[PDB]
């Protein structure tokens, strides 16, 4: 009777039923491979690790994701980790409950192709559905109007979406994310004397970056402050029982979002691909975006980001639009909520692919369906 | 290593780890915390009936599952465990499964080496199990702090429904 | 039907069946030649001691072997074609050692079985003469006893099964 | 158990290897010269001072037995000193198997304190309370936590009294302080 | 007039005047204390020694490097040989001519600002200047395109520059050089019954490693003859008149800079740090820096060491890319000879930092200058 909603995102795998508010199963997608050859016999020493058992035993494992920008690099991690949270984490079958999988727009069709063939022939779901994360974020704000500002861990993209209408010749998409921001913070950290090479270090430096970096109003200002005194350090506890005292990094690395130029990259930042899109939108729908900048995903967390893509905006916009920015306090879990919250909906039950439906359509159904 | 794993033990855990649909009644008599023992010749894992932890008790005749936990352990000899936590953290509600190895400095060398050489038979045949909690000393397991610090550190703000 | 343990230290070794508390035979290793003489008779006896294990590694063969022939025959008057022999070593030791280990003990005194286990790792499992007691707790283990080499197996394998088993 | 750093010390080697739960880190094993044979040495070449000489290989088993039942690891070596230079409050004697008696000072915390400072015998190696510090230091960031509170001490040589409390002691001085130092001194680590 | 470039390296020390192509002065840097009392009196028993001096009478003392993989650990000795450089072996005075520094990239600022403080305190220069080791290795090339392969004795760091413009954001950095190597040698050279523990025997593996160990075109093959026969042995005579008998130690300890799992590192070997870079690299430039992977370091002078390179590298890279491998033969000189060019060059004599536009700046002008 209950459906399954399952963000299979690129950091964080929130699953849970349907009708309820919060994700009872929350754990990184990482699957580790035993580093050392055991000499101790005996034990129950794995082949693998997936989520917090990979987090607990993360000294010698060797994690590593699935999931780059979105898009599913290998295939055998991933169907275990759906196994694993299927299986060992919510203790239920796929065969009883319909499943609902989660994806970003502008994907190559081979990930949802592979993704709908694992659901169909290893689990032998009675029906699943293949939606946008950005679409269920959107539905989980209770309004159908306003752009929605999605950036999780790998892929950063927004799409516009009127009065139920979405606008699909707008969808921006942007490969920076959270672990791009992860990567220049631990590039940026050695120049204080802090080396984090290897995967499983990174976890610190990402729980780092999660737990003490913000987005400052302005850059220029901050680091005025920054370079004149140490009024903005702040000591971290490492699990190792050093402490560390970062500096500007608490607000350069989260920089990246609005400057791109700091990894390498080319692209508009998340305040100028937002105004580039509405720009490329209809003119009579503008006045409904500007003011509906609707943010998901758990980049969108730092104190202060929603004060500067305001202040951006507004910057960018003419200056009689008024701009707001709804910064929900759930916004880390908005694509679960609108999944659940649309696997409710009456209406919705009738358009879920079936097997019967998916036997003489073959893998393609999920293209012209969804 | 020597020692290996029983049927019982395996459907034991098969059972714990993936819970299924199940009627009011029947999933009050769910096993919360399970310990595993030797036989006579030491040769198989087998669980011990006798000392038990049901998922329908807690909260009703077990007022702390953690607390009526540890005086359940024998200090006189080597067990293992497996203790299903419901932790809060910070930043969500979590509850996972943790393995806890139990080996106290009393036990004779017989218990010890036979339960330290055969770890890898037992862990490796429990699939999918990431929280692993080594004990020797009473003191240091008995304490409530450890399994918040061993879960997830400082992150975990409750332990078992109750603030740390 | 029982189990060997010889804990061949570099100064002392020892050795003893499997299932007991203690190991009956203890003595310096060390080979005496008149200025030969293997243990206690050494320690009472004009000697020049010498201990052919440096700091793990096994320098000088022939008294290794003869060592170990006394151990056998001398003190515990046991044949070594009966009972299977357990053997330790240090990590991070050179895998020459572990071969003419296997080598001796397959060629010389032809044994059933045997395994070279680590040192710490059976110290450990005495916890719950540290590495003898591990030893013999771990001979006596049921599951342990399937991954012995066995002559059989060690014949077409070659002295380099001991790296891939152990 | 299977997690925790074992500090092995015969006769003739002293090495540490880390090992977590069932992998060992071979990257991070060090070994050590210094070991009992070294100590019993030393301990001939500063009894010669008190008017004991130990010269032939025979002897030298009799001050082994005597560094086996009469040494003893100092909590520091300065205070010791200090309770050396005065009185004889510490000297003890000894039955030797020719019948002669020996009184021995200083050299009952002098000799086993080699395994701390080895430049007494001239090593440059760092001593046993250092070395296991420094592999811990090269092992991986997460498994020092496990490390740390988990030094399984085993051989003969680890039968000196109050060798864990020492230990001990120098390990927090060298670790952080919020880390927690354990010393598994088990009664049949011999 | 003239200028001093002084390439103070993590094993070496190459110092000498501008406008020639080899360096007067070449010594290890490290300092002797001595370590036994010193019975005899009188002789010129001094506190410490510099360079060949402690060398010579290594036996009496306890070497020690300054220099990490990069960042200068202790002070004291770093500048007591800077004085030794200047006055004892170069006999000038560094207030007449300017002075010219090399770093590694992803350098510590505090190891820059105190190197600026001591150069503008203690010797008073005129003027100076911090420049980077690998774009002076590039600068000795005579070419302006490629991706450099910079690794010394602390450091290996590989940074891809095009015609004139660099890429900070794809500079890799890896802890993995000569001193490690060294290190591994000495742990895998104990299993032959050679035990080198003290700091003095060290350089003794040092020098085996440098004169008998090169790199294998392939790992497998040569195990397979390293197993089979003693055709690969051979002997080397010791400075106390021993001879040792190495077989496959030859081949196995410089295999790290490929395999860094050999002494516990995680990060990818120098054949694939140097792949994934330009691969993090613009699109259009990569067909340029595949065929220009510019060789430095001391560290770069195994024999065979440039065609596993260039294999290595056109098995990763696509098979119509051409992969060149330049291997220059005074390579090991490469960053003082760039050095020495680029200080006789009329352009960069505008751009030196100078004492009176140090003080109002103070030790902060050279990350805003450099
Ligand atoms: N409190 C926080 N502050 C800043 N960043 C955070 C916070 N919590 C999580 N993040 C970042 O958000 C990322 C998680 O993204 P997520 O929303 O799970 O993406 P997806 O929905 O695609 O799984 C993590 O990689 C982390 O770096
Ligand atoms: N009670 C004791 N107190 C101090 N030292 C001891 C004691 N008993 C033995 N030793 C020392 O320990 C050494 C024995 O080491 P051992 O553990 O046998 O090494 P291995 O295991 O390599 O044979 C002897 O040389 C002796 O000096
Ligand atoms: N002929 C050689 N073959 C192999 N390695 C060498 C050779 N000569 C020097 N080395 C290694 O190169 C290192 C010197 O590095 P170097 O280029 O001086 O670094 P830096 O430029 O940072 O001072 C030495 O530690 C040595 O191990
Ligand atoms: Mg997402
Ligand atoms: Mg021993
Ligand atoms: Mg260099």
């Amino acid at each position: 009777t209950t459906a399954l909603v399952c963000d299979n995102g690129s950091g964080l795998v929130k699953a849970g039923f349907a009708g309820d508010d919060a994700p009872r199963a929350v754990f990184p997608s990482i699957v580790g491979r035993p580093r050392h050859q055991g000499v101790m016999v005996g034990m129950g020493q794995k082949d693998s690790y997936v989520g917090d058992e990979a987090q607990s035993k993360r000294g010698i494992l060797t994690l590593k994701y699935p999931i780059e920008h979105g898009i599913i690099t290998n295939w055998d991690d991933m169907e275990k980790i759906w196994h694993h949270t299927f299986y060992n984490e919510l203790r239920v079958a796929p065969e009883e409950h319909p499943t609902l999988l989660t994806e970003a727009p502008l994907n190559p069709k081979a990930n949802r192709e592979k993704m709908t063939q694992i659901m169909f022939e290893t689990f032998n779901v009675p029906a699943m559905y293949v939606a946008i994360q950005a679409v269920l974020s959107l539905y989980a704000s209770g309004r159908t109007t306003g752009i929605v500002l999605d950036s999780g861990d790998g892929v950063t993209h927004n799409v516009p979406i009127y009065e139920g209408y979405a606008l699909p010749h707008a969808i921006m998409r942007l490969d920076l994310a959270g672990r791009d921001l992860t990567d220049y913070l631990m590039k940026i950290l050695t120049e204080r004397g802090y080396s984090f090479v290897t995967t499983a270090e990174r976890e610190i430096v990402r729980d780092i970056k999660e737990k003490l970096c913000y987005v400052a109003l302005d850059f220029e200002n901050e680091m005025a402050t920054a370079a004149s005194s140490s009024s903005l350090e702040k000591s971290y506890e490492l699990p190792d029982g050093q402490v560390i005292t970062i500096g500007n990094e608490r607000f350069r690395c989260p920089e990246t979002l609005f400057q791109p130029s700091f990894i390498g990259m080319e692209s508009a930042g998340i305040h100028e691909t937002t105004y580039n899109s509405i720009m490329k939108c209809d003119i009579d729908i503008r006045k409904d975006l500007y003011a509906n900048n609707v943010m998901s995903g758990g980049t969108t967390m730092y104190p202060g980001i929603a004060d500067r893509m305001q202040k951006e905006i507004t910057a960018l916009a003419p200056s009689t639009m008024k701009i707001k920015i709804i910064a929900p306090p759930e916004r880390k879990y908005s694509v679960w909520i609108g999944g659940s919250i649309l696997a409710s909906l009456s209406t919705f039950q009738q358009m879920w692919i079936t097997k019967q439906e998916y036997d003489e359509a073959g893998p393609s159904i999920v293209h012209r369906k969804c | 290593s020597g020692v290996a794993v029983s049927d019982g033990v395996i459907k034991v855990f098969n059972d714990m780890k993936v819970r299924k649909s199940s009627t009011p009644e029947e999933v009050k008599k769910r096993k919360k915390a399970v310990l595993f023992c030797l036989s006579e010749d030491k040769k198989n894992i087998i669980l011990e009936e006798g000392k038990e932890i049901l998922v329908g008790d807690v909260g009703q005749t077990v007022d702390d599952p953690y607390a009526t936990f540890v005086k359940m352990l024998p200090d006189k000899d080597c067990r293992y465990a497996l203790y299903d936590a419901t932790y809060e953290t910070k930043e969500s509600k979590k509850e996972d499964l943790v393995f806890i190895f139990w080996a106290p400095e009393s036990a004779p060398l017989k218990s010890k080496m036979i339960y330290a050489s055969s770890k890898d038979a037992i862990k490796k045949k429990l699939t999918g199990i990431k929280h692993e909690l080594q004990a020797n000393c009473y003191e240091e397991v008995k304490d409530r702090c450890t399994l918040a610090e061993k879960l997830g550190g400082s992150a975990v703000i409750s332990l078992e429904g109750k603030p740390l």
